[PDB]
């Protein structure tokens, strides 16, 4: 069986070019489902980063239509063209961040959204984003 | 390895498996009713007006019966958290195996039938998925 | 003019005659973004003006449509009379090429209008349905049961004050509407069903026919009464699929309910969000380039090819004889494997986007579709070439439930039941949409009769047109965007708000409160795979609909059913069942 | 505003000269030479009137620097089609009464002047095909 | 007395055109997924047989419905705080329809007389320090103290004291002072205050360890902290 | 009084700008540097209509609505092209400089910017070059600070200083690289800073008490509330989500509480939250508890106290109308003891006895701006309930006002009410043992004990 490039299939999520995982936990994803099968809470990193404290998504519900992938502004969930098994008690169809958060970059390897953010985490200071200025202090003797 | 299904599909999920019999083992070479089978399959949405139909079709086959429920309707109402609609064949019917997606593939439910079978003679299966570095993207074909 | 700014039609030769017979203070027109004159008659007034509309120079002679609305909880309404309920009435003519929808305001207390079933019979399901979502009462109608819902419901669903969602499941409501059906399956009462009660000494066992049958997509549970083996009088039981579509369009904002487009009738898979995506940019005022809608249409003709596949393998099939035409499923199956090349999601692709369409094409869909159009023609014409060869289907299904000009025209019957009577009226021709008139096809008719054999061997030669919009489509495939450039496009393309905070801020916005459609009310009426379907949006200026009304084909083609098949036996209705194209989600919505 | 040597004769008082387009303001003229780039002298000009200016209004605090990073890949040869229109449309809505004060009104003056007269100078600097997005690997970009 | 207080909003069975007033957005998320963990099965939502209002969004709230109550301010274009434009009649006026809420008694015809009771002036007694109440607004409410979040915020105790009366004692700008006013023995630093009244002691209102109660009331006796 | 917008015909108090009778009306202007409370400066330019006159004059001129009269014979066209494309570029140019940090601001679904943003029509980013960056200051332990996110447009300022009277918070810089902040980092020490969070347009300042435990605005769930922190009734509208209070936003009464909070009821909701709260009736059984059902503990309490000899119950100041009067019931009204000592309820009811048959009226919350002079005597009003003492803080600048207004200058002119003004207040003589909050805006203030004030 040969499965198109296209998303359609089991939802999944990634990790930046880096080790840390992609989702923001925005709720972009969460709000733009039809069903409303996504459920996630944010939690922040000590420096200031982002992250999803857990992520939960009913597949019992899931209708799989792509609606989320194309919501998510960081490429952190998408489709890919495997299958979930059928499950035998319903319960175990609601995978829980653990299951989901997959190991590589999915379709947009390049791409990492708090390299083009504007706030600081631990790898990039505040004038160190992509077409960013250093920041001028109001203390300067510069007119 | 005696099964004998009764596809009760109403809506698109029917004839997105109208093929279903192509991946099995017994039917398909002889050797039809609820009366005489053994294996149901619920695949469309379950309404609130089917509801008396399925559960009387359930009752009229006998007790070694199993029951699958494809489809992401007849698991739990779907996307059709709707008025008209009951939110799943287990709220009155005791499913077996579950199927996920709207509509699965056919061999999602070849592999139900595997896999209901072995019950008779994520967790388990998260290593793989879990842990693949890059995808193909969406740009060809 | 951009083709869709909000116009009265005070300049149509329509409204100057019910000015000139009624006097200029008996209706209002209103001002909308569809394509027709809104004209607000009194309840008095409505079966003189109806009748009139009827009685014209060339007449409006087809009912499309008549539904009601709440407009309880609407605050843009201006230029509107005072209403708490309306019914609305849309009148299409064919010798002029031209529509008209006229309105009917009421109260809370008196809610009731006159019965159309005199003029237009068929007005009996249209106004069982609206008595059975709204409470609006017809005085006159034979009989006014509850179509959609059993009769033991409560409430009218699609009232404004009904919450929309499913509620605590009732295991002792189960059992009783279980128990009740095995127990008064005693009494099919005749006047309960309008059916006269027999003679009493001919067939009365009133067979309950196919609850469950492949023949018909669906339960469907038809009532026959016979005297023999004939039918005398037959009643068609729906509402068995009705997954409540209408009203989730009030409970999700304008991108998320794509999907619920796609469900509507499956079998095809952009054709039924064209409709939709058309009439929400009309509410908004895009107008897509030309690469959209050579797209659109490209991906509408390949499930048009996909569904006629189906129809006519299943009815040559399900006639009894058939030569192994296995492989037109294996087409089907080649057509899918081309959607889901393209669109990613092969059933029920939810593609279209307001104001374009979700991706690019992909890098190689040329060669893709260049082997499918090197592949079919042949296939088709084997196709065309046995279908016709076979004598077989010639003398099961040859004059069996046939129907002229104006049974198809007084039934609302519309795709290839009309269309086969003479009456040349295609949506693509008649009124292009989606730049369909860029295109070179002609649209095959039929003489005089329109039966089981006429209607497929339209559906027949309905193909090679399609597989020619298909041929010009990959030909000539114009360069430019897939999302029209466009404040209010959803979502904006993605390659932008993932690096710009404009388009970002866009993006966040439309996925997560919802597109804001300023208030006004849109129509889009298409040709689908079988029959013509159109959606009557209305937006209130909010995130989401407040009214979405779709007019599915398979509705009036089951209608016709009882009048088509009267004097004609078991098999005359399994065949004509079997040759009308229609799905029971079509139907019930 | 810039004047060129046609309107050399004019007397030097406020009606004249405010109806051949500039304004006599301190009736202190300068007298620009043939060998000073104009783009040069024009982004002298707007940096000045951008890093001089206050926080207020945002017409001039956030477009005086626009037109002053605009000028600045002008003259190093990095200007893209739409600079200059980019720059025309500045100098009609920082004009008088679209700011809380009359620096931006006059802050645009020359640059809309300078425009007018030698456009040829601005012009040579467009080099550059326009391009703003940076191509992510799995989108395909929303062609023209 | 309190018989306004049935008018003080709509009872129940109080509907907006057959709707009743909604607790949620429109497009409230998660649904079907965010009880999924305990079970897979969603509850039916929460009856309210209480009040005009849902736990849902089946239900109204619009700028122009004719009730007071207003859950939240959302009005289509407006999602922010601003969207409180939309339901006032004039912006930055009352709301529209009026504001939720009955006084209970209106200004009477007749006053009181004058209270014929001057107390005497404050002379300090020896030996007895009468309590000036300091309240705070982070750490003097009984509940929002107890808020983590007023932990960092609410001040260290202290009892404050005249310098004339903290020069008076041995006690400077820090140490430690014990205290006896009932049976319990605290012990605060010393801070000083010189606009405090010399006879008084200052001490922090509600703030835990010291009573509100304990205003007016004098403590027996201070010293040093005695360690 | 009647004026033009677009060729319709509305009728507007001619007292006010035209960008309030245009929202008044119901009409969709941008705006982001006016607030119904603070006055109307010029600043951010951002809400300019086209305006004509002679009723025939095809070319009008540009002009902020904000700052415009709205007086009768008014003629202005909000849709006009000129305006759209101008109201259009001035988003964009506040756009050139944001962060592209929406996913991860902490108000998406309920920032102004983006409102204004999509209301514009403006999706499509020209802007090439870099944006400028800035530094965060610690401002506290309740709202954080963004400035990457400022559009300058003077919100938070104006607020802080000319309304609250903050004095630990201005404007640093000029020419783009403007600051909005502290002088250096430090908690905020104003009792009303928590409105710095909706009163800023953007994410600048935003509350930490949500962001630790976020959820967007869509997904909260409201309902109108009464702050039970202080003696007033500020509405409040708590949002609850997955179980648990997230945030208290502003509810408007304007009667009461019209836009602002303080601090103790905005961020000391904290105690429902709480981990050790009790959640089921318990039983003490000799040493063990055991818990028990609802019907079980209502059998087992009314078995314990139909055989006791008398039952009294001890209600408290903090319940409720009915939770006392329910317990009054219980117990009966003999047996019903108001969970205050008697001394601070001698005075309680002197207080209400004051109010009710005394023929003075007692103004509402909001009613007390109107006062010429205030003698807060004897109460600490700033940290009793705050709302009190901002508004008294409103009730003090009316003398500038009366100057203003004498001059011709209309209300809505701040800037120069304030101009005209100049340090000339009302008199108010605060009352306390010690300082106060209110001593930089009074006239005198006595410090003595409670016998001698
Ligand atoms: S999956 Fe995407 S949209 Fe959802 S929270 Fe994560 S980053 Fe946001
Ligand atoms: S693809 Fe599945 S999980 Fe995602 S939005 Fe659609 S239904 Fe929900
Ligand atoms: S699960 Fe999807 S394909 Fe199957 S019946 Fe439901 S909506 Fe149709
Ligand atoms: S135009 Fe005037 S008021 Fe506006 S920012 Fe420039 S100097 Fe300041
Ligand atoms: S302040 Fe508003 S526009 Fe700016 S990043 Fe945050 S949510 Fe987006
Ligand atoms: S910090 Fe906020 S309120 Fe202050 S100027 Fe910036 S955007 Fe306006
Ligand atoms: S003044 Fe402050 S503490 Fe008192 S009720 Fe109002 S918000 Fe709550
Ligand atoms: S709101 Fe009027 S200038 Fe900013
Ligand atoms: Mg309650
Ligand atoms: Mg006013
Ligand atoms: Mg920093
Ligand atoms: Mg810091
Ligand atoms: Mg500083
Ligand atoms: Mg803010
Ligand atoms: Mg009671």
């Amino acid at each position: 069986v040969y499965l198109p490039p296209r998303y359609r299939g089991r939802i999944v999520l990634t990790r930046d070019p880096d080790g840390e995982e992609r989702c923001v936990a925005c709720n972009l994803c969460a709000v733009a489902c039809p069903v409303g099968c996504i459920s996630l809470q944010k939690a922040e990193t000590k420096d200031g980063r982002w992250y999803p404290e857990f992520f939960r998504i009913n597949f019992s519900r899931c209708i799989f239509c792509g609606l989320c992938e194309e919501a998510c502004p960081t490429t952190a969930i998408q489709l890919t063209p495997d299958f979930e098994m059928g499950e035998y008690k319903r319960q175990d169809l609601v995978y829980e961040k653990e299951d989901l958060l997959i190991s590589g970059p999915g379709k947009y390897p390049e791409y990492n959204f708090y390299r083009m953010a504007g706030m600081a985490i631990d790898g990039k200071d505040k004038g160190e984003a992509e077409n960013e200025a250093k920041p001028i202090d109001v203390k300067s003797l510069l007119p | 390895n005696s099964i004998w299904p009764y596809n009760f599909g109403l809506s698109c999920c029917y004839v997105e498996m109208v093929t279903s019999f192509t991946a099995v083992h017994d039917v398909a070479r002889f050797g039809a009713s609820p009366r005489q089978a053994d294996l149901m399959v619920v695949a469309g949405t379950c309404f609130t007006k089917m509801a008396p139909v399925i559960q009387r079709l359930y009752d009229q086959m006998l007790e070694p019966k199993w029951v699958i429920s494809m489809g992401a309707c007849a698991n739990s109402g779907g996307m059709y958290d709707i008025y008209s609609v009951v939110q799943g064949v287990d709220k009155f019917i005791p499913v077996d195996v579950y199927i996920p997606g709207c509509p699965p593939r056919p061999e999602a439910y070849m592999q139900a039938l595997m896999l209901l079978q072995e019950s008779i003679g994520r967790e388990r299966k998260r290593g793989e998925r879990i842990a693949v570095t890059n995808l193909r993207t969406p740009d060809e074909i | 003019e951009p083709a869709w700014q909000t116009r009265d039609h005070l300049d149509d030769p329509v409204i100057g005659e019910l000015r000139n017979r009624f006097g200029p203070d008996a209706f209002t027109v209103q001002a909308t973004r569809t394509g027709v004159p809104v004209v607000w008659i009194k309840r008095e007034q409505l079966l003189e003006v109806g009748d009139f509309l009827k009685k014209l120079p060339k007449p409006y002679v087809m009912l499309f449509d008549l539904h009601g609305m709440d407009e309880r909880l609407r605050t843009h309404r201006e230029g509107l009379p005072a209403a708490d309920f309306s019914v609305f009435y849309h009148l299409i003519s064919i010798d002029r090429n031209r529509d008209i929808m006229l309105k009917v305001a009421l109260a809370e207390n008196d809610l009731h209008v006159p019965t159309f079933t005199k003029l237009f019979p068929n007005a009996n399901w249209y106004e069982r349905e609206t008595w059975d979502l709204f409470g609006i009462t017809f005085d006159g109608h034979p009989n006014l049961r509850r179509i959609m819902m059993p009769q033991t419901w409560k409430g009218h669903p699609l009232r404004k004050d009904y919450p929309a969602r499913a509620t605590e499941f009732s295991p002792f409501e189960l059992t009783k509407a279980k128990q009740d059906l095995e127990m008064e399956a005693l009494t099919f009462k005749p006047e309960e069903w309008g059916m006269k009660r027999g003679t009493e000494n001919e067939d009365f066992m009133f067979l309950n026919l196919g609850p469950n049958h492949p023949s018909a997509h669906g339960a469907f549970r038809i009532v026959l009464q016979l005297d023999g083996e004939e039918i005398v009088d037959c009643v068609p039981d729906i509402g068995y699929h009705h997954r409540g579509a209408e009203k989730m369009g009030e409970r999700q904002s304008w991108h998320s309910y794509i999907p619920y487009t796609d469900r509507i009738e499956y079998l095809g898979g952009c054709v039924n969000e064209m409709p939709y995506v058309l009439a929400v940019e009309k509410l908004a005022g895009i107008t897509v380039p030309d690469r959209v809608n050579v797209i659109r249409v490209m991906l509408s003709e390949l499930f048009r090819i996909n569904s006629h596949l189906l129809y006519i393998s299943t009815f040559i099939q399900d006639v009894g004889a058939m030569t192994p035409v296995f492989f037109a499923f294996t087409d089907r199956q080649k057509i899918y494997d081309l959607v889901e090349a393209i669109t990613g999601f092969r059933m029920h692709p939810a593609w279209f986007r307001i104001g374009g369409v979700a991706h690019d094409l992909p890098r190689g869909w040329d060669r893709l579709l260049r082997e499918f159009l090197d592949w079919m023609p042949k296939r088709l014409a084997s196709y065309e070439k046995a279908a016709l060869q076979n004598t077989i289907l010639k003398g099961r299904s040859q004059g069996v439930a046939a129907y002229g000009a104006k049974e198809a025209l007084e039934w609302g019957t519309t795709g290839a039941g009309l269309r086969a009577t003479g009456i040349d009226f295609d949506v693509r021709k008649a009124r292009p949409y989606s730049g369909y008139e860029n295109f070179d096809f002609e649209i095959p008719v039929g003489g005089g009769v329109s039966d089981c054999y006429t209607r497929v061997m339209l559906k027949v030669e309905e193909l090679r047109q399609s597989l020619r919009i298909l041929e010009q489509c990959l030909n000539n495939m114009p360069e430019g965007p897939f999302k029209a450039d466009h404040p209010l496009t959803t979502p904006p393309p993605k390659e932008r708000t993932l690096q710009h905070i404009e388009t970002l801020i866009t993006h966040f916005l439309q996925v997560s409160w919802g597109p804001v459609m300023p208030a006004n009310e849109s129509f889009q009426m298409i040709e689908a795979t079988k029959g013509i379907n159109s959606y009557y949006l209305t937006s209130d200026g909010s995130t989401m609909s407040y009214r979405t009304r779709v007019r599915t084909p398979s509705f009036a083609h089951l209608q016709q059913i009882p009048a088509a098949i009267r004097g004609s036996l078991v098999s005359d209705l399994i065949v004509y069942l079997g040759s009308i194209d229609f799905v029971m989600s079509d139907v019930d919505r | 505003d810039f004047l060129t040597e046609a309107h050399l004769d004019l007397p030097m008082e406020f009606e004249s000269i405010g109806k051949a387009g500039s304004r006599l303001g301190t009736a202190l003229a300068m007298a620009v030479d043939h060998e000073i780039n104009m783009v040069s002298l024009v982004r002298n000009l707007e940096e000045f009137f951008a890093r001089e200016s206050c926080g207020w209004c945002t017409p001039c605090r956030d477009g005086l620097p626009w037109s002053v990073k605009i000028l600045r890949a002008l003259e190093r040869g990095e200007g893209q089609p739409g600079d200059i229109e980019t720059l025309e449309q500045l100098c009609r809505f920082l004009g008088p009464g679209k700011t809380f004060c009359a620096h931006a009104p006059g802050a645009v003056e020359p640059l809309q002047s300078a425009i007018k007269y030698f456009r040829e100078e601005f012009e040579a600097g467009i080099k550059q095909p326009f391009s703003n997005t940076h191509l992510i690997n799995g989108i395909q970009p929303n062609l023209l | 007395e309190l018989a306004g207080i049935k008018d003080a909003a709509p009872d129940a069975t109080f509907r907006i055109r057959g709707q009743k007033l909604a607790r949620e957005p429109h497009r409230y998320s998660g649904r079907t997924a965010m009880r999924a963990n305990i079970s897979v099965h969603e509850p039916r939502q929460p009856q309210d047989i209480d009040t005009m209002f849902t736990f849902s969004m089946e239900g109204n709230n619009q700028p122009t419905a004719h009730r007071s109550q207003v859950p939240f301010a959302w009005a289509p274009g407006w999602n922010s705080p601003q969207a409180w434009n939309k339901f006032q009649d004039e912006v930055g006026g009352k709301l529209r329809f009026g504001d939720p809420g009955v006084r209970l008694f209106e200004t009477s015809e007749n006053g009181l007389d004058y209270f014929t009771s001057v107390p005497a002036r404050f002379q300090p007694q020896d030996g007895k320090w009468r309590i000036a109440p300091y309240y705070h607004l982070f750490g003097s409410d009984e509940l929002s103290q107890r808020a983590p979040v007023f932990q960092s915020r609410m001040p260290q105790p202290y009892i404050k004291l005249n310098p004339a009366d903290a020069a008076k004692l041995g006690v400077n700008a820090g140490t430690r002072v014990s205290f006896s006013y009932d049976g319990n023995t605290v012990t605060l630093p010393v801070e000083i205050a010189e606009g405090l009244t010399a006879g008084q002691v200052g001490l922090p209102m509600g703030m835990s360890g010291i009573a509100p109660v304990l205003a007016g009331a004098h403590l027996e006796d201070l010293k040093e902290a005695q360690q | 009084a009647t004026i033009h917008v677009d060729g319709k015909e509305y009728e507007v108090n001619g007292a006010d700008n035209l960008l309030e009778a245009c929202l008044s009306l119901g009409l969709d202007i941008p705006y982001f540097c006016w607030h119904p409370a603070l006055g109307s400066v010029g600043a951010c330019r951002q809400c300019a209509v086209k305006q004509y006159q002679n009723a025939e004059d095809t070319r009008g001129r540009l002009v902020m609505s904000c700052m415009t009269p709205a007086s009768d014979g008014t003629f202005i066209s909000i849709d006009d092209e000129e305006a759209k494309q101008f109201r259009e570029s001035v988003v964009e140019w506040l756009m050139t400089n944001h962060p592209h940090d929406c996913p991860v601001c902490e108000e998406g679904g309920n920032c102004h910017l983006q409102d204004m943003t999509v209301m514009t029509g403006h999706s499509f980013r020209r802007y090439r070059f870099t944006k400028r960056t800035h530094r965060n200051q610690d401002l506290g332990p309740f709202i954080s600070h963004e400035m990457n996110r400022c559009i300058a447009c003077y919100r938070c300022v104006r607020y802080y200083k000319d309304y609250a009277d903050g004095t630990d918070l201005g404007v640093y810089g000029a020419h783009d690289n403007v600051y909005f902040g502290r002088p250096e980092d430090g908690t905020l020490e104003s009792e009303f800073s928590g409105n710095l969070v909706e009163i800023c347009p953007t994410g600048v300042f935003t509350d930490k008490t949500h962001s630790e435990r976020y959820n967007r605005k869509w997904d909260m769930q409201f309902a109108p509330s009464i702050c039970q922190q202080c003696s007033i009734g500020c509405n409040i509208s708590p949002g609850e989500r997955y179980g648990e209070l997230r945030r208290i936003e502003n509810r408007y009464n304007g009667t009461v509480n019209h836009y602002f909070l303080c601090d103790r009821g905005r961020f000391g909701y904290g105690y429902v939250n709480l981990k050790d709260r009790p959640r089921q009736p318990v039983q003490r059984r000799g040493d063990d508890f055991i818990t028990l059902n609802a019907e079980q503990a209502m059998q087992g309490a009314a078995d314990i106290l139909r055989q006791s000899k008398k039952v009294i119950g001890i209600g408290s100041p903090r319940a409720s109308v009915e939770s006392n009067f329910a317990l009054r019931e219980l117990v009966g009204e003999e047996n019903f003891y108001t969970g205050i000592a008697h001394g601070e309820q001698e005075r309680l009811q002197l207080a209400l006895k004051v109010l009710r048959e005394g023929g003075i009226y007692t103004p509402a919350l909001r009613e007390i701006e109107s006062y010429d002079a205030v003698l807060v005597l004897g109460e600490d009003v700033t940290q009793t309930g705050a709302r009190v003492a901002l508004a008294v803080r409103q009730a003090v600048k009316g003398k500038a006002r009366e100057m203003a207004a004498a001059q011709k200058v209309a209300d809505w002119q701040i800037a120069a009410i304030l101009n005209i003004g100049q340090r000339a207040k009302h008199p108010l003589f605060v009352t306390n043992v010690d300082d106060t909050r209110l001593d930089d805006i009074a006239a005198w203030t006595y410090r003595a004990p409670v016998e001698d004030q």
